[PDB]
């Protein structure tokens, strides 16, 4: 079964492996027990090369794992910015909500990647999203006092 | 001539201790070496004076006297001041690590470590005397010695002298020049460990002193120094009739007679008049009547608290200087009429009257002015009971949330002695109402 | 009492530590060699509680530097007063820990555990009587988080009745952008809640805050935000290392600032703010109150004083401190607990810092604190629901359970200060 192998592969950043693995039939949607997908890991673990060979295979940019975790969460919550911008070049969903709630850009807020914040506004993150606290991005950034975020939020 | 013992503890009794002996030392006639001119009798004698100054045999007069502090910082000064000759080495006892700021500290743990050498110093000075009447034991509330370390040793002072009496000289801590936060704590349990054991204990309230100091001497800013220089002029007030002639508080027992009607109000009010600066070395001189109204007026008291409102148990006038009895009488006449002074029912209204005709000394480089008759009256008024009131209210603040509690547990203690000494307040707050306030 | 011993650890501990260090020696007339050039016997008199004596008259740090990266020693070798530490007392390893706090607590750091407790011993058997310790570290990173809990925890260990002091500095995503940080900063609060007496937490959000937006520092360096720091760590020791009239030591520090064991995390502050290359008495009280004069990023006004002291340094009228202090209690007198009579201390030091005439330095107990966990455990929380990285930390024997004990104890923690926020 070459899916466990693509999986491993694309968390580690084994870019030949990746091609060799989908020339031989393996699945670029598989699952981890956790719902994740090879696109899942590469998002996560900042492969930027495995996400493009991954996206031009048919992997689904939108899938969620148990979480409802997309791709775009996991890279906007790490960091991975050149990610972000490839995610979204090929339709991932700027809104999408997983189980707590949360949109990529309460993650990005959270963690203060402010370029990513920038980024995803430019998509069309809806500023109003509420996550299951009723926090929006901006209730974040006042609760937080963290100043260079919430001018960001206004514009 | 029967023997006193003094022991300093802690910082604030070693720097007050320092003060008194030195001027004791100018009232006496006595050398920063010890030697004392006026002394005809070499090497021994039953003077007055000898209550307070043993004699070696090669004229040295040598203070009966112990300081201990669980830090050398402040003793240290003492070794190397300009009396260090005075005392003898062995006297000035220190350890390597104080109390903290804590009772528990004081006397749990770290005091245990040096107890044992103190009790065998002072039973060293107690062999040299003839007639040992007891201890003066000098000491802050607020202190993690002055306070845990004194009711250490107080406790042992009973077991090893059960006979002899003991007076405290005790300093009640005031926000202005104060050191720690927990000092009401430290206040409370002393007070309630040391009660049983202390036969007569004079509160200084460091906010009376400093107030004294920035009105009558006009320091915009007092320090240690200043602060105990006057409580010094006080304290040696008080026990001049133990060192001179005298017919009024002759020994520690007259003291409890006259001052103490039941043994747990033992706490007296001393007041003292004329403070004068030494910048008004000109002054008209007040005469006896001025110097005794000035005794009812609660600005000169040691302890803030309004004697107006309590009633008066005891009252002992001791007047130094130019003061002629029937002026004494005349003025104790008329403060009976145009004054709010009640006595309790059960009491003679009657004031005792003592006089020393040598004017008091002043310390060179102090902050008073010489005057020809002075006068300190100790009093126990109800009035006194405010004192206590204003330290329990701040224990009880901080003590109704824990607050510091665990420094305390962590060093042995157990939590429920806090409930405990807090009752014996609240038991010590209600004999001052029943007699009346 | 007397003597300290410091251990610096980890990247940000001895790069701080060696700061701290060279301003302090410049204040004590200590020279790069070690002898004495001061023109002040007030800079000799408490000098045993930071420099042991040597032979020849000279002064040597009472200091130990361990770290898991050699390339540390070096470059505190390679400074100015990098030739006056003791050789015998570095202590480095082979492999770093790569921002992994399991390498730095459980596997490598482990293994140099014991060698650096031989070189403590050796100077904690020559001092007179000891009153505590010292580290200097970052939570953010591997060692210092996680090789300075562990070495705090064996030192605890040996010396039970020693004081433990830390200066810790706090992570923040605008100075460095590595998103295990806040995993590696709650595993160590979870530590320094049983482990440490006293806390200074400095918070590199705010110094960077500081830096940019009040500084005009548009692109602010580590040597930029330690000079903050060497300000501050200057300003809290200054009780300790000159006479003055508060007979310093760190034990009865955290007994009048300290009143509920785990409430032992301190907010600093100082005034003037200050660059590395560019004042009245009632500016310097107001300064010192004022939220962008803290070194942790909270508002002061969004919680309550607990415990604060104060301690002014140069010449000036001790009338005019304690009455513009009297003041400045008078005014914000709903941000004090009123359960705690006489909460505010004020301490004067004749002696200035180089380059200024007069200084303030604020050391504050307050519930607002709470503001700096909330951040620290919202981050965590937000990886750790993803389970982001998990097993870097479980690879190294780490069990799962403790990152959940760690993140309730660090809410467990902001309750508490809620609470007597909230008290009457
Ligand atoms: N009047 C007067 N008060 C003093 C003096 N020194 C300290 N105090 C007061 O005493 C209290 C502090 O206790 P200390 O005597 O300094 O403490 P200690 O006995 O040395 O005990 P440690 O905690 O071990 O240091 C505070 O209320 C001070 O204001 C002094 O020289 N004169
Ligand atoms: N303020 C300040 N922060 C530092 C310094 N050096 C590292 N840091 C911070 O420390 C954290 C990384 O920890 P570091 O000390 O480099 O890791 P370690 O070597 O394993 O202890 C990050 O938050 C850095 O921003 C410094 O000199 N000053
Ligand atoms: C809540 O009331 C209080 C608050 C703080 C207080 N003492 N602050 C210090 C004491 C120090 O050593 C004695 C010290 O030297 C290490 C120090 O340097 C920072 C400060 C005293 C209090 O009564
Ligand atoms: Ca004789
Ligand atoms: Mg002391």
């Amino acid at each position: 079964d070459l899916g466990k192998k693509l999986l491993e592969a694309a968390r580690a950043g084994q870019d030949d492996e990746v091609r060799i693995l989908m020339a031989n039939g393996a699945d670029v949607n598989a699952t981890d027990a956790s719902g994740l997908t090879p696109l899942h890991l590469a998002a996560t673990y900042g492969h930027l090369e495995i996400v493009e060979v991954l996206l031009k295979h048919g992997a689904d940019v939108n899938a969620i794992d148990i979480m409802g975790s997309t791709p775009l969460h996991l890279a906007a919550l790490i960091g991975h910015l050149e990610i972000v911008e490839v995610l979204l070049k090929h339709g991932a969903d700027v809104n999408a909500v997983d189980t707590w709630g949360d949109t990529p850009l309460h993650l990005a807020a959270i963690m203060g990647h402010l370029e990513i914040v920038e980024v995803l506004l430019k998509h069309g993150a809806d500023v109003n999203a509420q996550d299951k606290f009723g926090k929006t991005a901006f209730d974040i950034s006042i609760d937080n006092g963290n100043e260079d975020l919430a001018e960001i939020l206004q514009k | 001539m029967r023997e006193c013992i003094s022991i300093h503890v802690g910082q604030a009794g070693v720097q007050i201790g320092n003060a008194c002996w030195e001027l004791y030392c100018l009232e006496h006639g006595i050398q920063p070496d010890g030697q004392m001119p006026s002394d005809k009798t070499i090497g021994g004698g039953d003077d007055s004076f000898n209550t307070f100054f043993s004699e070696t045999g090669a004229g040295k007069h040598v203070p009966r006297a112990v300081f201990v502090d669980l830090e050398p910082t402040v003793i240290d000064e003492v070794r190397t001041g300009t009396y260090r000759q005075l005392f003898h080495p062995e006297q000035l006892i220190t350890g390597k690590e104080d109390a903290a700021n804590n009772y528990a500290r004081g006397h749990y743990t770290i005091g245990k470590e040096i107890i044992d050498l103190v009790l065998d110093r002072i039973r060293k000075l107690a062999d040299q005397c003839t007639g040992l009447q007891g201890f003066l034991v000098f000491h802050s509330f607020g202190g993690g010695t002055g306070s845990g370390f004194t009711s250490l040793l107080m406790e042992r002072l009973s077991v090893d002298y059960g006979k002899k009496s003991k007076l405290e000289f005790s300093i009640y801590p005031a926000p202005q020049v104060s050191t720690a936060v927990v000092e009401p704590y430290n206040s409370i349990l002393t007070t309630h460990t040391t009660l049983e054991h202390s036969d007569c204990a004079f509160m200084v309230d460091n906010e009376a002193i400093y107030d004294i100091c920035r009105r009558n001497l006009d320091i915009e800013r007092p320090t240690y120094t200043n602060l105990n220089r006057l409580i010094s002029q006080i304290v040696s007030s008080i026990t001049a009739s133990l060192r001179f002639d005298g017919a009024l508080n002759v020994d520690l027992t007259e003291f409890q007679t006259n001052l103490v009607p039941y043994p747990r109000i033992h706490f007296p009010l001393a007041t003292y008049a004329p403070v004068i600066s030494a910048e008004k070395a000109y002054h008209e001189q007040l005469s006896v009547a001025e110097i005794t109204n000035a005794c009812f007026e609660p600005a000169n008291q040691m302890v803030k608290c309004d004697p107006r409102h309590g009633k008066y148990m005891a009252c002992c006038l001791l007047y130094r200087g130019d003061v002629v009895p029937k002026d004494v009488n005349a003025a104790i006449a008329t403060i009976k009429t145009k004054r709010s002074i009640q006595f309790v029912d059960w009491c003679p209204t009657g004031f005792k009257v003592g006089i020393n005709y040598q004017p008091p000394t002043v310390v060179p480089g102090g902050d008073l002015a010489k005057v020809q008759r002075a006068v300190c009256m100790l009093s126990n008024t109800t009035a006194i009971a405010e004192a206590w009131a204003r330290l329990d209210h701040k224990f009880d603040l901080m003590y109704a949330k824990r607050a510091f509690v665990h420094w305390y547990v962590g060093e042995g203690m157990e939590e429920g002695e806090f409930s405990e000494a807090r009752e014996d307040m609240a038991a010590l707050e209600k004999d001052y109402e029943e007699v009346g306030v | 009492m007397r003597e300290i011993v410091h251990i610096q650890a980890g990247q940000c501990g001895n790069q701080i530590g060696a700061k701290f260090w060279e301003v302090i020696s410049d204040e004590h007339g200590i020279d790069p060699t070690g002898s004495y050039h001061g023109d002040s016997d007030l800079q000799l008199e408490r000098i045993n509680v930071y420099y042991n004596e040597a032979t020849g008259n000279k002064y040597v740090p009472r200091a130990i530097l361990v770290d898991l990266e050699p390339g540390t020693m070096d470059s505190v070798r390679s400074g100015p007063f990098g030739q006056i530490f003791r050789p015998d007392n570095f202590v480095f390893g082979q492999s770093g820990a790569g921002n992994n706090w399991a390498k730095g607590h459980y596997t490598e750091g482990a293994e140099l555990v014991d060698s650096v407790l031989d070189v403590v011993r050796k100077e904690s058997e020559s001092c007179d009587c000891l009153q505590g310790f010292q580290l200097t570290h970052s939570l953010g990173g591997g060692t210092g988080s996680g090789m300075g809990t562990l070495l705090i925890s064996k030192i605890r260990e040996e010396y039970p009745d020693r004081i433990m002091n830390t200066f810790s500095v706090m992570p923040s995503p605008k100075v460095s952008d590595t998103v295990v940080e806040p995993y590696n900063a709650t595993l160590s609060v979870h530590q320094l809640v049983e482990n440490t007496d006293e806390t200074y937490c400095i918070d590199n959000e705010a110094l960077y805050d500081i830096c940019f937006r009040t500084l005009k520092l548009t692109t602010p360096t580590y040597g930029d935000l330690n000079h903050l720091v060497s300000a501050t760590m200057s300003g809290v020791t200054t009780c300790l290392r000159f006479p003055g009239q508060l007979n310093a030591d760190l034990r009865k520090l955290a007994v009048n600032m300290v009143p509920f064991p785990r409430l032992h995390f301190f907010m600093p502050g100082f005034a003037p703010l200050t660059s590395r290359g560019s004042l009245t008495v009632p500016e310097l009280t107001q300064q010192m109150f004022d939220s962008k004069n803290m070194m942790a990023a909270c508002d002061p006004r969004h919680g309550r004083y607990l415990t604060v002291a104060a301690i002014f340094r140069g010449r000036m009228s001790m009338k005019e401190v304690d009455e513009q202090m009297l003041n400045v209690q008078n005014k914000n007198s709903s941000y004090f607990v009123e359960w705690i009579p006489n909460n505010v201390k004020t301490a004067v030091c004749d002696i200035p810092p180089r380059g200024l005439k007069m200084s303030a330095t604020f050391i504050g107990n307050s519930t607002a604190i709470q503001e700096l966990f909330k951040r620290i455990s919202e981050q965590f929380t937000a990886m750790f629901r993803r389970k982001a990285f998990l097993h870097w930390y479980t690879g190294e024997g780490m069990d799962e359970m403790e990152f959940t004990e760690a993140e309730s104890n660090m809410n467990d923690l902001v309750s508490e200060y809620q609470q007597y926020q909230d008290a009457t």
